[PDB]
C-alpha cells in the first residue's frame, strides 16, 4: 500500500511547484550577484589568509 | 556578571593569536 | 549551578540597532579572526603525520587539523544539543549554563583529541606540553563562543556556525581554483588550482590545444569541468532557493496590513543537509574507530569496510557517493541505494524538523491566530487547513529537492561536494535575506 501515498505525494509536489512563485530574470540576477559577492568575500579572504600563513607556518615550524 | 563588549572580545582574540605566535617564536629561538 | 553560570564573559546587548555596515564590519572581523586562527598551528604538536581520526567531520564543524581551530564549532553544537535535550527532559541563567557546559565539553573534547594518537604520543609529551595544548584549545573554544555570541546578540549578520561553515566551504572552492601549490609527477610542475593551471599550461605547452584538454578534463588535480559544474550547481541551487509560495495574508487586529507570507520550497533551508551530513560523518568516524581497533568483528565489518580511507563495503559504503561512473556500472545497487538514501533521508529530516523546531502547520496557525493574521481568500477557521495543505508538502519536497541537488553536485564532480555547495549557497542566501530585510525596513 505504498504506491498510493507516493502518487499523492507526487501530485501534491507537482501542484505546489506549479503554485510556487519562481524567480524571474531580475530576481535571479540579483540573487546571483549577491551570492557571487558573498562567495568572493569569504573565499578570497580565506584564500589570502591561507596564502599569507603558509610561509609563516613554514618559518615558525 | 562580567559584562564584556565587542571590542574587548576582538582585543582578546588578537592577543591570544599574538601570544600563540610568540610561543612559537620563543620555541624556535630557544631550540637554537 | 547559578554561581557557576555567572563566572563567564557574555556579550553586551547593543543599546541601539546596529546598522548593516557595522554588522558586516563585525561579521568580517569575526571571519578574519576565525580564518587566522584556523591557520595558526598549536604549540607543542610533536607530529601530524598520522591519519586524521575526524577528517569527515571537518566540513560540518568548520575544523582544521593541528591549528587553533581544531575543535571548530563543535563546542557550540554540543552545548546546543545538550541544552535542547535537557530542556525536552526538563532564560538568562539558561544561556549562561549553555556556555558553561559548552566550555566543559571544550576541556573534555581537548583531552579526547590529545589522546587519540594525533599530535604525537601523549606520554612522550609529558605534562607541560599536554596542559599547554589543552589551554590553547580551551582559549580557542572560548574565543569561538564569544564571537558566536557576539554575532547572535546582534553585532553581526548571522550565527557563527553558519558563517564559519560557509567560509570554510568557500575557501576550499577558491583554493581548488587559485592555489599556487604545484605538484610534479615527472611531467613537470602542474598548479593545483584549476585556473592557474590553465594559464600555466597555455603559456608553457607551446600554446597547444592539448593543453586545453589537460586543463579541462584533468583527473589528477582540480580541473575546469569541476569549476563549471560548481558554478552550474550554484545557479541551480540559487534558482530553487528563490522558489516560494506566497500566501496573501491580511490582519484583523490592526487593519490595513495586507502582506505576503512566503513559504519557501526549501522550508528547512539547510537543516536536511546539516543533519544528514552530521549523521554520515559521525557514522564514518565511528566506523573508522571500530575497524581500526576492533577489526574482524562481523558487526564492525558490516558497519564499514574502509580501504586516504574510502569505504568499499557495508552501510558506510552504501551511504557514500559513487567515486566513479565505473563503480555505478559495476555496482548499480550502490548508486540506487545512495540516491534513495539521499532523497529519503533529506525529506524525512525536513518533515521531522518542521515538526520539532516549531514550524509545523499547527504552530504556524497558532502564530497566525496570535497576530490575527488571516489568509486573504480563506476564513479565519480555514487557516490551519491551507497550512496543512502547503507546509508539509513544501518541507518534504524541499528536502527531496535539496537531496537531489546534492546528488547532482556529487555526480557532476563539483568542487565543494554536494553538501558543501548546498550549505554555502543556503548560508549566503540567509545573509542576502537579512540584507534585503534591512533594505525593506528603510
Amino acid at each position: 500500500q505504498f504506491v498510493e501515498p507516493s502518487r499523492q505525494f507526487v501530485k501534491d509536489s507537482i501542484r505546489l511547484v506549479k503554485r510556487c512563485t519562481k524567480p524571474d530574470r531580475k530576481e535571479f540576477q540579483k540573487i546571483a550577484m549577491a551570492t557571487a559577492i558573498g562567495f568572493a568575500i569569504m573565499g578570497f579572504i580565506g584564500f589570502f589568509v591561507k596564502l599569507i600563513h603558509i610561509p609563516i607556518n613554514n618559518i615558525i615550524v | 556578571g562580567l559584562k564584556v563588549g565587542p571590542v574587548p572580545v576582538l582585543v582578546m582574540s588578537l592577543l591570544f593569536i599574538a601570544s600563540v605566535f610568540m610561543l612559537h617564536i620563543w620555541g624556535k629561538y630557544t631550540r637554537s | 549551578i547559578k554561581p557557576f553560570c555567572v563566572i563567564l564573559p557574555e556579550i553586551q546587548k547593543p543599546e541601539r540597532k546596529i546598522q548593516f555596515k557595522e554588522k558586516v564590519l563585525w561579521t568580517a572581523i569575526t571571519l578574519f579572526i576565525f580564518l587566522v586562527c584556523c591557520q595558526i598551528p598549536l604549540f607543542g604538536i610533536m607530529s601530524s603525520d598520522s591519519a586524521d581520526p575526524f577528517y569527515w567531520m571537518r566540513v560540518i564543524l568548520a575544523s582544521n587539523r593541528g591549528t587553533l581551530m581544531e575543535l571548530g564549532i563543535s563546542p557550540i553544537v554540543t552545548s546546543g544539543l545538550i541544552m535542547q535535550l535537557l530542556a525536552g527532559a526538563k532564560r538568562a541563567l539558561f544561556n549562561g549554563a549553555q556556555k558553561l557546559f559548552g566550555m566543559i565539553i571544550t576541556i573534555g573534547q581537548s583531552i579526547v583529541y590529545v589522546m587519540t594518537g594525533m599530535y604525537g604520543d601523549p606520554s612522550e609529551m609529558g605534562a607541560g606540553i599536554c596542559l599547554l595544548i589543552t589551554i590553547q584549545l580551551f582559549v580557542a573554544g572560548l574565543i569561538v563562543l564569544l564571537l558566536d555570541e557576539l554575532l547572535q546578540k546582534g553585532y553581526g549578520l548571522g550565527s557563527g556556525i553558519s558563517l564559519f561553515i560557509a567560509t570554510n566551504i568557500c575557501e576550499t572552492i577558491v583554493w581548488k581554483a587559485f592555489s599556487p601549490t604545484t605538484v610534479n609527477t615527472g611531467r613537470g610542475m602542474e598548479f593545483e588550482g584549476a585556473i592557474i593551471a590553465l594559464f600555466h599550461l597555455l603559456a608553457t605547452r607551446t600554446d597547444k590545444v592539448r593543453a586545453l584538454r589537460e586543463a579541462f578534463y584533468r583527473q589528477n588535480l582540480p580541473n575546469l569541468m569541476n569549476l563549471i559544474a560548481t558554478i552550474f550547481v550554484f545557479a541551480v541551487v540559487i534558482y530553487f532557493q528563490g522558489f516560494r509560495y506566497e500566501l496573501p495574508i491580511r490582519s484583523t487586529k490592526v487593519r490595513g496590513q495586507i502582506g505576503i507570507y512566503p513559504i519557501k520550497l526549501f522550508y528547512t533551508s539547510n537543516i536536511p543537509i546539516i543533519l544528514q551530513s552530521a549523521l554520515v560523518s559521525n557514522l564514518y568516524v565511528i566506523s573508522q574507530m571500530l575497524s581500526a581497533r576492533f577489526s574482524g568483528n562481523l558487526l564492525v565489518s558490516l558497519l564499514g569496510t574502509w580501504s586516504r580511507a574510502y569505504p568499499v563495503g557495508g552501510l558506510c559504503y552504501y551511504l557514500s557517493p559513487p567515486e566513479s561512473f565505473g563503480s555505478v556500472l559495476e555496482d548499480p545497487v550502490h548508486a540506487v541505494v545512495y540516491i534513495v538514501f539521499m532523497l529519503g533521508s533529506c525529506a524525512f529530516f525536513s518533515k521531522t524538523w518542521i515538526e520539532v523546531s516549531g514550524s509545523s502547520p499547527r504552530d504556524i496557525a497558532k502564530q497566525f491566530k496570535d497576530q490575527g493574521m488571516v489568509i486573504n481568500g480563506k476564513r479565519e477557521t480555514s487557516i490551519y487547513r491551507e497550512l496543512k495543505k502547503i507546509i508539509p508538502t513544501a518541507a518534504a519536497f524541499g528536502g527531496l529537492c535539496i537531496g537531489a541537488l546534492s546528488v547532482l553536485a556529487d555526480f557532476l564532480g563539483a568542487i565543494g561536494s554536494g553538501t558543501g555547495i548546498l550549505l554555502a549557497v543556503t548560508i549566503i542566501y540567509q545573509y542576502f535575506e537579512i540584507f534585503v530585510k534591512e533594505q525593506s525596513e528603510v
